[PDB]
Order: C-alpha cells, then structure tokens, then sequence
C-alpha cells in the first residue's frame, strides 16, 4: 500500500547505561555518610507494577555495585582530611609494662610535641597491642602503618552509625526490580517493577558477616554464577534475622594530649570498670537453625554429615577474624566457633584502634577512632553469610571489597530510556 | 499505571500512557559534585529528543505526521495483526541498526513543503 | 513597564505584559561554585514552566484552549465584574489549594483527541 | 555539506542546508571543571537563540510568518537581483547596526493577533 | 547596562526583616571569602 | 643581517601549530523579506 | 604589640595570643582591603 | 638542608657524590643518608 510512516515519542523502549546515581537521605551535625546533602524528600514513591516482560538482569556483570564501592571509597577518605592529622605523633615510645589494667594495654609514653611549638614535653597515653608493634631491647615501640603511610585522626563530631540512604538515577532513567524470590538473577525476571527510588540500604562493612540487611520471607537463597567457580563463592541469605549482641562493659575516661596548635590528640585515659574483653553473644540453638536449612539445600547443588566447616589458612588479618563495626569502634572477633559445624554462647572479640581498610584499598592516610567515653551495648540483626569451597568443606573468605554489597543490590539495575520510535499510518495532511 | 505505566499493555492501543510518560521525563561534597553530573545530563536528554521532535515539523504534538512513504529494506509487517500481538522491545531491535537513515530523510523532506509554504501562499 | 511590568495593572487586558515576561525569564573560586549553582537552576525553572506547557497542546502560544469544563468545587467567579476590580495574588491563592487536578485532568483530555485526529482523518 | 556545509553557496535556494545547521547546534580534573563551563555555554546558546523563535509565534517552523513591513531606513535591494550575488556575511554586517529593533517590534504586533484570535473566534 | 527599576503600582506587600534570608545567605557569604582567600597564602606557623 | 637563537618567551613554540586554525562563533539569525500575512 | 602579645621565666615567656588556641595564617601582601562595592541579585526567572 | 658534601672517591664531571643528615622515617633519630647530585 501507500503506507506513510510517523513517530511516535514518550513510548517504553530500554536501553542499559551505565551512568551516576543520585543519594537520598530519607530522615544528626554530622555523619561519615553525608545525609545532609542528600535530597530527603521521598513523597509516596508509586512502584508501578509492570508485567508481562521478560527481562534478563545480569548480577556479576551490573555495575551499580562498581558505581557505588567508588562512592563509599570517596566518602570515607575525604570526610578525614577537614580534621586533625597524628603526625607528628609516630616517634619511637619508650614504653613498657602496666603498673591492674592488664592484658593488650601497655601504658605508654610519648616525648614528642607540646602545643607552644618548641617545649616538647613527656606525656603518655595507653594503647592496644594490636596497634603497637615492635622496631632497644622491648621499648622500641611504634605505631603499626606509621612505617607505610600517614596516619589521620576520626574528627570526633563525625559519626559513625549506618544511617540507610537511597540510590535513583535522574529523571529520564528508570530502575528495574523483579519482586519475586526465586532468582538468582542471570536469567529473565517476569514480574518486573518500576520504582521512583531505591528502598532503605544500609551501608555497613563488615567481613564474613553482613549485619542489618534485608528481611527474608521464610527462604534461603544461593546466588553464585558457577557453584564450581574457582574464584568468589557462595553469598547466602539466611533466616529471619537473628539477633547478635556485642559489648565492651569498659568504660574509659577521656584524655587531651593537645599534640599542637589547636589539634587536642586523643587517646585511652585509664581503666575505671572491670577487666572484661569485648565478646559476642549469639543464641546457642539459632546457628544449627540455619544449618539445618542450608545443609538441605546444599545437597541439591552439591553431594550430600559430611559437611565440614573449617577455619581459613590464613595470611590476611581482614579476613581471618570477622570484623564488626558498632558505636564507632572496630571489633576483630576470633570465628572459631561460627564456622566449627556445631545457653548464650560467647564469642571473644579483640579491639585495635588503628585501621588502614582504606589504605589499601583507594589509598590514603589510615584512620583511627577516638576511645569512646561511654558504653557501647550495641545490638544488631544477621542476614547474610559468606563461606568459600576448597567431601566438601566450606571456610570463611570474602577479601574482595565488592562482596558485602552484592546481597542487596541483586534485584536492581539501572536502565535507559529509548522514547522514540516509528509506526505506520496515513498521511499527506500537509502540503 | 504511572512511571513507565502500562509498559506491558497493548501495542497501539496503549497511547495512554505518552503523557506521563513526557512529563516524567524531566520534571521528576561528594554527593554536590555527582549532583552536577546527575542534572545537566538529565537536561541535554529531554534535549536532544526533543530536538529530532522540532526540525520534522512535530513539535509538542506526540504525532509526527510525515510524507516519506514505507521502503521494502525496513521488514514486511501486517497491519492489525501485527498490531496486537507484538513485543514493543523487539520491534525496536529490528530497526535500530537501520534506524538512523530516517532522521535525515525527513528533515530533508520536512524542508521539501517548507519552501512550497511560500510559493503556494 | 518592563521586567514585570504592569504587575498591577488590570487583571484582562494587561495582556501586553505577557510577551516581556516570557523573554526575561530565562535571557535575563567562592562565587563560581554559587554560579553553577545559579545557572542551572535558572535552566529548568524555564522548562518546568514549559514542560506543562508543552504537553497540553498549548506550547509557544501564550493561549491554551482545552475541553475540561468549570467545576463547581473551584469557585462561583461572574465575568466582566469579578475580571475588571480584583487583586490577582489573592486570585491565585483561592485555587493554590486545589490547583494540582487541572494538571493531570487536562493531559487526560489532550490525549483523546489526539487519538481522534487520526480516526478523523 | 554537512556542519555549516553549503556556506558559500546560493543566496536564497541553499536552504538546504537549514536542518543540517540546526540538528548539530547542541547534539554534536582540569578539563572536568572546563566542560562545565563548556556544555552548559552550548546548551543557553540554543536556548537563546530558541527563545527570540519560541515567543515570535514561528517555533519550529524554519520560517517566521509576521505582519510588520520593511521600513526605508534599513536599505534599498530589489528582488531576485540582490538574492543571486551577494554575500550573506556580508549582508548581515548592513542591519547589524539597527538590528535589534526587529525583536521588540514584532513581538508588539505577534501579541495583537494572539488577543484577536480570541475575538474573532 | 543601566537597570531599568520598573516601578509596581497598588501593590499591597509584606515584607519581614527578621525573617528575611538575604542577610543570613550573605553572611555565610562573607565568611567564606574571608576563610577562603587565605588558604593561599603562608601560614605564620611556625613562628610562635 | 646576523641572525642568533632566542626565544624566551613561553609563547613561541605554539604559534608553529595553531596558525591555521581560528575560533568563530555562529550566528543562525537573520531577516528575509518575502509575503506574508496568512495568519489573521 | 602588646596586645597581640601575651604572657605565658619572670617577664620574658610572651608568645602569641592566639597560637595556643587555633593556627595563626598571614594574609599575602598583595591581596587588599578596601571595600570595593558589590551588588547582590537573584538569576533569571 | 646543607650537605657536607665532598668529591667523588671512578664517577667524574659533573657527578658530585654527597651526603644528607636526612629526618628518617620514624620522626626522629635523624641518620646521615647520602646520594647523588
Ligand atoms: C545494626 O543496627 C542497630 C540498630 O540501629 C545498631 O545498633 C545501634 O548502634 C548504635 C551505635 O552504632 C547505637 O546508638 C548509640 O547508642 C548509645 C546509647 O544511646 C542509647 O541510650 C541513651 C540513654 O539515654 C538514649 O538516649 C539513646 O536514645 C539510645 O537509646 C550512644 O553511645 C550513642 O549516642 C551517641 O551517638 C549519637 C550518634 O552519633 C549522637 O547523636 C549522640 O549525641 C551520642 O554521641 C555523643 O554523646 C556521647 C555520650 O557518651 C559521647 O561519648 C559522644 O562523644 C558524643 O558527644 C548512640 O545513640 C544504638 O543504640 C544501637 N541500637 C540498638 C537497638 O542497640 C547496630 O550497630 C547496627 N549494626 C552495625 C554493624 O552497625
Ligand atoms: C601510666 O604510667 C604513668 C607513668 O608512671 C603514670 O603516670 C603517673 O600517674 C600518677 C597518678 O597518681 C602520678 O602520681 C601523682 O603525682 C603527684 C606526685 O606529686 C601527685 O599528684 C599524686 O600524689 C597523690 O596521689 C597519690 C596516689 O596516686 C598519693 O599516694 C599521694 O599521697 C598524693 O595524694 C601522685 O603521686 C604520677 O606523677 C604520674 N607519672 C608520670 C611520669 O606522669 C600513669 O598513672 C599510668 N597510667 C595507668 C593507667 O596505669
Ligand atoms: C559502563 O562502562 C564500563 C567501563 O567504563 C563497562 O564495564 C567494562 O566493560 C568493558 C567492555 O566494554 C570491559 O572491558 C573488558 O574487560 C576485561 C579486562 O580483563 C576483558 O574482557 C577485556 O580485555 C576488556 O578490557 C570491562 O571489564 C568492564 N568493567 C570495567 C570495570 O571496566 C560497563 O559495561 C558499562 N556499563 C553498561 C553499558 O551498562
Ligand atoms: C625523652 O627523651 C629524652 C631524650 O633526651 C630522655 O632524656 C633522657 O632521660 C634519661 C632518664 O630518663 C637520662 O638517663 C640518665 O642520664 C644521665 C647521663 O646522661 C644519668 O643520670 C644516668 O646515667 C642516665 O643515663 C638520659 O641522659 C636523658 N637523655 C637522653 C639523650 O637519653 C627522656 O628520658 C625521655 N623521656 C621519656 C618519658 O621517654
Ligand atoms: C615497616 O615495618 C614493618 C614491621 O617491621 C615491616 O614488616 C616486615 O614484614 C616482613 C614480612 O613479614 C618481615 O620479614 C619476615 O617475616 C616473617 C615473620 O616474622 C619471617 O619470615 C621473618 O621473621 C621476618 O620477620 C619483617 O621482619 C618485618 N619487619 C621489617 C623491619 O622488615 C614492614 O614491611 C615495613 N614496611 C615498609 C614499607 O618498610
Ligand atoms: C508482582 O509485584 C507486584 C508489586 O510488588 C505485586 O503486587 C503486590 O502484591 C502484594 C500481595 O497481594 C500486595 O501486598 C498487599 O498489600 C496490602 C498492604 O500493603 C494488603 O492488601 C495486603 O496485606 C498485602 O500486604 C502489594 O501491595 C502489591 N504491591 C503493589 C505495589 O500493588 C504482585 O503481587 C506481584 N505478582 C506476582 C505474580 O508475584
Ligand atoms: C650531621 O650533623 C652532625 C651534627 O652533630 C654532625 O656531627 C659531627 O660529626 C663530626 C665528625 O664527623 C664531629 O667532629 C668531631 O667531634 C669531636 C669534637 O666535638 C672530635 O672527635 C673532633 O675534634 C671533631 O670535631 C662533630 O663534633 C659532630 N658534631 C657537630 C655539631 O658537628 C655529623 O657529622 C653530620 N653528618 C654528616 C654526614 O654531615
Ligand atoms: C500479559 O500480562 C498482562 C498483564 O501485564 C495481561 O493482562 C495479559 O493478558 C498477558 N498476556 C498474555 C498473552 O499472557
Ligand atoms: C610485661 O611485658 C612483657 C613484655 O611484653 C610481657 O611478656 C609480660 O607479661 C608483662 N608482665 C606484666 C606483669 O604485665
Ligand atoms: C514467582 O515465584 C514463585 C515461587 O517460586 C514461582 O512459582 C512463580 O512462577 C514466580 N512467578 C513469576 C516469576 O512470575
Ligand atoms: C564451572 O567451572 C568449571 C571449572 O572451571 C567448569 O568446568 C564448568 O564448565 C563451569 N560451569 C559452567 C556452567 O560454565
Ligand atoms: C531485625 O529484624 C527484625 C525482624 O522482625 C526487625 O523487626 C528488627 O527491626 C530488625 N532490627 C534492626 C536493628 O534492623
Ligand atoms: C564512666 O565513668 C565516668 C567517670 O566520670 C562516669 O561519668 C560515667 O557515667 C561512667 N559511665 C557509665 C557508668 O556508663
Ligand atoms: C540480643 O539482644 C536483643 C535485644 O535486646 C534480645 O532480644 C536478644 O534476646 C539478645 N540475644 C540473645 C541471644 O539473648
Ligand atoms: C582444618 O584443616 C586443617 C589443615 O589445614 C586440618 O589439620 C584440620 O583438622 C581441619 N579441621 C577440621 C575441623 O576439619
Ligand atoms: C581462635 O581461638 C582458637 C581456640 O578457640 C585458636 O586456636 C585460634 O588460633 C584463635 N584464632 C585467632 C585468630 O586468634
Ligand atoms: C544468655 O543466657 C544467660 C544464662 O546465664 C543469661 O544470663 C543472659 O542474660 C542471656 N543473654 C541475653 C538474654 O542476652
Ligand atoms: C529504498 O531505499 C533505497 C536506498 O536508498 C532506494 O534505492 C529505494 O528507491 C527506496 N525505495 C524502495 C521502494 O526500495
Ligand atoms: C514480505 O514478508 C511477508 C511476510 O509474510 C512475506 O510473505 C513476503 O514474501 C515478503 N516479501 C518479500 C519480497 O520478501
Ligand atoms: C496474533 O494473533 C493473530 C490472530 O489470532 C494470529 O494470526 C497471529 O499469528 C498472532 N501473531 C503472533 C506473533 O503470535
Ligand atoms: C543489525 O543489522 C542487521 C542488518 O545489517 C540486522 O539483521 C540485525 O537485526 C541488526 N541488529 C542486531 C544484530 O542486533
Ligand atoms: C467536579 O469534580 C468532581 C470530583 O472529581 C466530580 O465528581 C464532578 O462530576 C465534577 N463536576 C461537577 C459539576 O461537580
Ligand atoms: C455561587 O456564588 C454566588 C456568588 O454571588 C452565590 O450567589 C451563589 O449562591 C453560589 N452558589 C452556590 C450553589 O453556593
Ligand atoms: C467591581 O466593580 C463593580 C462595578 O462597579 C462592582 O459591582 C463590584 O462590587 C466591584 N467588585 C469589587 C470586588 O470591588
Ligand atoms: C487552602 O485550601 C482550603 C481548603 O482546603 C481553602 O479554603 C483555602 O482558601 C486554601 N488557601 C489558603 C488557606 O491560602
Ligand atoms: C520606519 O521607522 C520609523 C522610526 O520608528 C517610523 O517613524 C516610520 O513610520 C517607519 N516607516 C517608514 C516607512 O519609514
Ligand atoms: C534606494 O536605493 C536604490 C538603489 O538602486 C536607488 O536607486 C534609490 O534612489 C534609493 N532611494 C532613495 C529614496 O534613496
Ligand atoms: C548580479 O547579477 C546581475 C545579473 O547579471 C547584475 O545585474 C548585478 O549587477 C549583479 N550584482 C552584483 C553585486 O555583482
Ligand atoms: C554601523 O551602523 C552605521 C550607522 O550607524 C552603518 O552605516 C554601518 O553600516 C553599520 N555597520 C558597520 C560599520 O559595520
Ligand atoms: C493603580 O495604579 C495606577 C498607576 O499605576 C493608578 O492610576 C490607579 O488609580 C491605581 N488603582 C487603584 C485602585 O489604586
């Protein structure tokens, strides 16, 4: 026929595009996550029910995880240099017993800076073991990373705690979210949704345990691309949450070392309490719950007790202790009992002030918290688990960074709108 | 029914959803930086689909009423059968690696009757 | 006369104002940072404006004929005496309350017709 | 042809080069603070130059359509002798001088037509 | 080039002095050219 | 005439490269007579 | 000056007013002082 | 900072090794390092 053409504009087409995201606040002077600048307005966000499309999202190959790892890494190494720097504070410490405040406390002397310039004066501060390490006979006694790179002071009004925030693309992008759990997405969601914005992610670092995520609807899933891949290895999600307490009943006293012109150092004051180390405190039955469950599943991907849980080799501090982070301290529990295949048992949990996790891995000066004047009774949920394959047996693992994030950005990807397109109708109406 | 509404309804008979589609389109430290570009881009892209919009003669009127007819080189599809069950994402597929030639061929045309508006008074 | 010129002239036929107003609204270290900050915010506040504009049939017209009718919920308003003797900022903030529905409602009905044309031929 | 292609070519019949103009006016660290101020100076230049188009009631059209006659004080050229050996560099530099006039006056007479479109229905 | 001051007529408008943010944007204004204008410069330090 | 090597100044070892080549700006508007008045 | 400087031996210990609360910086000698006029006003639209 | 800076003890011309009285690495205890220049 005499078929004429016209285009039609504002229809749905995709396109995927890699490109930024935005942050939302949804909500306090200050916070390593900024939270402020972020937009907090989140009026009644429709997630628009799609459907009848069947869509492929691809997990290892999405980029928002790349996109967002830059971003945290940004976060953290430019909200330390506005503040106050410890060099000049990394000198040889002649530095000795305890005389008791005992066990990693080493109380300890400085002989460095006095604040008018030149003086310098012979004051002390405590410290961990961790966090000291040896070049005299046992007083040549200096800071860990003081031999590698500089070392930067947590500006004290700058929090800590995980407040949840918010990814979206611009206007003129949408996200994708197949609202369904059975995916283990490399293949095609077919109850796909639109949504304005990203629901609640929180933000937290931790290794081998992934702390305050999403809730589980009464399902274990197992999402890995090759189950024999020799390189990363399981992400599980687990159970309705179980609850994790830690603590450290320790309460300390604050002191001012006053380092220089207007830098007021911090350090551990004294001991005023009871020598009790930090431990962990999980339920004693609510570990072989979960086991039960992935043991099932498991001898569906896997040959089905021969199931064998096993410490790692070791080689790394990072990842051979599980890693916590709660009121703004950094904990490094031995996980010896998680993973051994087994009241309120309790997990001993060690604490080095001085950590360089993003020194190694967007490079600059390691950071350190302040001691906290106050208890910590911190509490938190479960939802995650990370195990490595080598009879199969299973050891912790993780390392890479791009681990603890891929538990909750599964169900997203960022997509490109293509309004335009051509149809053919009758025309002519002009000249 | 809203954003991207309607994304898996009918073929033609799902124009209902090209307003909200439009208006969305636009309107809707660290982060300042990223804000930056997160904005101006979203600006150039109502831009420049707008722009192919403007230069056809089909400005602000969500059809493009043209004089270039059919060519055999695109595909052969029926009408009305072709038109009621079809995956909106597979038509554009089939096209996509020819679908630049049109932008050109209209505007050329498009500038055929721009001329004859004068002459034909 | 001028940028917002005759704001408190008559409220029908101060239409002379209507075309300075349009022309202004977008020709027009620690501050370069404010001007990025300055510029683009003047940028959308114009295509806002216009993106309704444009989306109801009624783009660069200064006119925008429609087919919804009054409602009674909006206010019993005479003409030629209500429109000659009456402050336009308190005109506007009558309706402020209400006036989110005429958005959507409208778009509802410029897409009919728009289907319509091609049926009408 | 292509970018300004056809420069120097006709007068009058090289409007075939117009669209070519118009679709690449705007679609195409140290140097990431220059490409700010690089894309947003492209984007207000096309805005600009649309927004004289956009209130002129000749928004993408390629032509504008007015009311207002020549007037003897910008020159004497005849027709079809003028519009076949000149240039237009050349051209524009005549009226430079008074050009500004045209904007304001036409837009004092696009307003009066747009009230009568009311009246005369 | 020379401001044209157009002159509203009849216009009944409440204006707040305490309230009004000019003020308020213009002080972190000032504070941040003086703060900023001496990052680039030598610092006395030390000297004291 | 004796010539000797010189320079100095920065602005000496560009000039070579970009002398064929100038910045210019577009100027799209511009006023046609023709008829008219097919509007009201 | 006296009032710039303060006391902390007998009457020698005078160090800065200000050094043993914030960093003291120097304005460079180029830069000046007079308040040139500004004006203050809000972009299009 | 000035160099106790001595002949070459073989290196020749402009080659002028030379010594330092550097800051080390743990911000004190300087140690006498040296290098060429
Ligand atoms: C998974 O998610 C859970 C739930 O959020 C989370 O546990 C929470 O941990 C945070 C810290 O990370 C806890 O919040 C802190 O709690 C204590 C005590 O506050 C409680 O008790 C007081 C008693 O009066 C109540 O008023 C209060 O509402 C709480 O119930 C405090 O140490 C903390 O307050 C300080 O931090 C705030 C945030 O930065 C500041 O705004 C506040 O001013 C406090 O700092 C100031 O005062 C201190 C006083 O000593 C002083 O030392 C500081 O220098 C500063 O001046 C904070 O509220 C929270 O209670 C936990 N929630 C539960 C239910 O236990 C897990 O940590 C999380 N998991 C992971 C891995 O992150
Ligand atoms: C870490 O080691 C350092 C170095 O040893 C140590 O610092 C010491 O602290 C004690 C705290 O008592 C200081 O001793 C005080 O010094 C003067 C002496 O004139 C007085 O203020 C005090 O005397 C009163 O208190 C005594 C009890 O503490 C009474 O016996 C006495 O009668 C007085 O009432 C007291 O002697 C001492 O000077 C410092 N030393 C240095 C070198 O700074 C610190 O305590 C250790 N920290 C921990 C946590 O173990
Ligand atoms: C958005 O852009 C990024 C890069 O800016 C895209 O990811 C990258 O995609 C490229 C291919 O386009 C990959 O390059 C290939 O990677 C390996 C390197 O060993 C190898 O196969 C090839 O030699 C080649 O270099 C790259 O790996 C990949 N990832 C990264 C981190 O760069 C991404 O696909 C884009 N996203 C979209 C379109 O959604
Ligand atoms: C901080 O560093 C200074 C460096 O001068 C240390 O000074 C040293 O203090 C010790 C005693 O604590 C002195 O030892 C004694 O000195 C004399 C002989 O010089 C004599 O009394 C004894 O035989 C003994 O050696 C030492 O001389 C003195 N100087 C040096 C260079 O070591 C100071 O002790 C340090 N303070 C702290 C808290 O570490
Ligand atoms: C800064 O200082 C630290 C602490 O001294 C340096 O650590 C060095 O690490 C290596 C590798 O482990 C040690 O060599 C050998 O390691 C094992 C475990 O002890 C064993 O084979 C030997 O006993 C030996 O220690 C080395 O001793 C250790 N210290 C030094 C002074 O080399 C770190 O490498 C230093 N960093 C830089 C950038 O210089
Ligand atoms: C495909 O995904 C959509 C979007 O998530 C699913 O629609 C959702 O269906 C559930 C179950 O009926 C609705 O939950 C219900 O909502 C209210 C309370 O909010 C109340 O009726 C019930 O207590 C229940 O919680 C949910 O609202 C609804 N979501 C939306 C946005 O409408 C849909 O079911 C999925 N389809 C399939 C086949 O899985
Ligand atoms: C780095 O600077 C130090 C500053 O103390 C230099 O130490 C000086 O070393 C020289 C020998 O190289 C010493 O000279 C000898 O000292 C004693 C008398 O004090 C006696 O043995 C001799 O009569 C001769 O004078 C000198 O005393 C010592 N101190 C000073 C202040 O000069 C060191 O040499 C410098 N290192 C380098 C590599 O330049
Ligand atoms: C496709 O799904 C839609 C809902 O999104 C439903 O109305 C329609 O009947 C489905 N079509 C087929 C062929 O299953
Ligand atoms: C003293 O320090 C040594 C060396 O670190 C340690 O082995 C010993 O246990 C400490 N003794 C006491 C009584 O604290
Ligand atoms: C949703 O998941 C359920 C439970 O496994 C499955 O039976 C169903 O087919 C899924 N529906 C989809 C993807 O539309
Ligand atoms: C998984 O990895 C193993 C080991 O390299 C390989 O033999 C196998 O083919 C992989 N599986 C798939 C589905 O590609
Ligand atoms: C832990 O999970 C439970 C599940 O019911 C939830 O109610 C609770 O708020 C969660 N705790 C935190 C701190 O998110
Ligand atoms: C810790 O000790 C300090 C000593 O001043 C006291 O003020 C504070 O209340 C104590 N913290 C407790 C009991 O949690
Ligand atoms: C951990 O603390 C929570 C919150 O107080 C509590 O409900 C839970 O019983 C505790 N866990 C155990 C194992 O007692
Ligand atoms: C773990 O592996 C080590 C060797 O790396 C072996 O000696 C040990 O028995 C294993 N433990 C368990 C509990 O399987
Ligand atoms: C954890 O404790 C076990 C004994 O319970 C011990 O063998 C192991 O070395 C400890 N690991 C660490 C990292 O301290
Ligand atoms: C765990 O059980 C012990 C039993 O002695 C009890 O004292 C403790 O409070 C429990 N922990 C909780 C409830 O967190
Ligand atoms: C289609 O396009 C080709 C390529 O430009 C042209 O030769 C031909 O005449 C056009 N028409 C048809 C009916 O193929
Ligand atoms: C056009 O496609 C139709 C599809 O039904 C087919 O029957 C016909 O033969 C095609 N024509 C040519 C020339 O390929
Ligand atoms: C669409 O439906 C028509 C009518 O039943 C049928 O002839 C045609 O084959 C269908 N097309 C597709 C692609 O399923
Ligand atoms: C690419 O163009 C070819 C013809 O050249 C066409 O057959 C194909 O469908 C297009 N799209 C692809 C390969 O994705
Ligand atoms: C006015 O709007 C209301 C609410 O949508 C509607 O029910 C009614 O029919 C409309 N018309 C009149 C005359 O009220
Ligand atoms: C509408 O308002 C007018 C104002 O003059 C009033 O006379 C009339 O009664 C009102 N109608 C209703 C239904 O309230
Ligand atoms: C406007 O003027 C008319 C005619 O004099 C008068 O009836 C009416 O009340 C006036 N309206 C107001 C609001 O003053
Ligand atoms: C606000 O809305 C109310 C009714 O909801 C209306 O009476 C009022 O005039 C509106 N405007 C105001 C209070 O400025
Ligand atoms: C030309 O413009 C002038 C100046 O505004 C005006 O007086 C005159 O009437 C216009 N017409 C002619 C034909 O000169
Ligand atoms: C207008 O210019 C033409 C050019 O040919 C000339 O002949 C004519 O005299 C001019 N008219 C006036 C009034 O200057
Ligand atoms: C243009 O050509 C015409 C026709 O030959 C001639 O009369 C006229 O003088 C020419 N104009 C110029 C400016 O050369
Ligand atoms: C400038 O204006 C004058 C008259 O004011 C005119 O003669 C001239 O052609 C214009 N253009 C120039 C000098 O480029
Ligand atoms: C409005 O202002 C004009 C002058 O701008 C004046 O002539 C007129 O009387 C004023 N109207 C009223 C009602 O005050």
């Amino acid at each position: 026929e005499q078929l004429w053409v016209t285009v039609y504009y504002g229809v749905p087409v995709w396109r995927e595009a890699n490109t930024t995201l935005f942050c939302a606040s949804d909500a306090e002077v200050h916070n390593v996550w900024a939270t402020h600048a972020c937009v907090p307005t989140d009026p009644n966000p429709q997630e628009v029910v799609m459907g009848n499309v069947t869509e492929d999202f691809n997990m290892w190959k999405n980029n928002m995880v790349e996109q967002m790892h830059e971003d945290i890494i940004s976060l953290w190494c430019q909200s330390l240099k506005p503040c106050v720097k410890l060099t000049p504070l990394c000198v040889t410490l002649h530095c000795t017993n305890v005389t008791t405040m005992r066990e990693e406390m080493k109380n300890c002397s400085f002989n460095t800076t006095t604040v008018i310039r030149d003086k310098i004066q012979k004051e002390y501060a405590l410290f961990y073991k961790l966090d000291i390490v040896p070049i005299n006979t046992n007083t040549s006694y200096r800071l860990i990373n003081c031999n590698t790179s500089v070392i930067t002071q947590a500006c004290p009004k700058v929090s800590f705690e995980p407040i949840p925030i918010h990814y979206c693309a611009p206007a003129g992008f949408a996200i994708l979210k197949c609202n369904n759990k059975t995916f283990n997405g490399k293949g095609p969601c077919r109850n796909v949704s639109t949504v304005q914005c990203t629901h609640g992610i929180k933000p937290v670092v931790s290794t081998q345990l992934l702390l305050n995520g999403s809730l589980a609807e009464e399902d274990i899933i197992i999402r890995s691309e090759n189950f024999t891949n020799n390189g990363k290895n399981i992400i599980v999600q687990l159970k309705e949450p179980v609850k994790i307490n830690c603590t450290r009943p320790g309460n300390n006293t604050r002191r001012s070392i006053n380092i220089g012109p207007g830098r007021a150092f911090y350090a551990t004051g004294a001991i005023i309490g009871d020598i009790r180390k930090a431990h962990c405190n999980i339920s004693t039955e609510q570990w072989n719950n979960t086991l039960t469950q992935i043991v099932d599943k498991l001898r569906e991907q896997f040959g089905n007790k021969t199931i064998i849980f096993n410490q790692s080799s070791g080689g790394d501090p990072e990842v051979v202790m599980h890693t916590f982070n709660c009121g703004g301290e950094f904990f490094y529990c031995n996980s010896t009992q998680l993973f051994n295949s087994t009241d309120n048992i309790t997990l001993p949990c060690r604490i080095k002030q001085v950590i360089n996790m993003w020194q190694e891995v967007g490079g600059c000066g390691a950071m350190y918290a302040p001691p906290i004047r106050g208890q910590i009774d911190c509490s938190s949920n479960i939802t995650g688990l990370i195990l490595t394959r080598d009879n199969e047996t299973f050891r912790p693992g993780g390392g890479n960074m791009k681990d603890n994030w891929r538990s909750e950005l599964y169900k997203y990807k960022v997509v490109k709108i293509e309004p335009l397109g051509i149809a053919p109708t009758r025309a002519k109406r002009r000249v | 029914l809203g954003f991207l509404g309607a994304a898996g309804s009918t073929m033609g008979a799902a124009s209902l959803t090209l307003t909200v589609q439009a208006r969305l389109l636009l309107s809707g430290t660290v982060w300042g930086i990223k804000q930056l570009q997160a904005r101006v881009l979203a600006i150039e892209r109502y831009l420049k689909d707008q722009q192919l919009l403007g230069i056809w003669g089909c400005s602000g009127k969500l059809i493009c009423t043209t004089t270039v007819p059919w060519n055999t080189s695109w595909s052969n599809k029926s009408y009305d059968y072709i038109w009621n069950n079809m995956t909106w994402m597979q038509w554009e597929r089939e096209i996509d690696n020819y679908t630049g030639f049109i932008y050109t061929l209209i505007e050329e045309s498009q500038n055929q009757q721009e001329k004859n508006e004068l002459e034909l008074l």
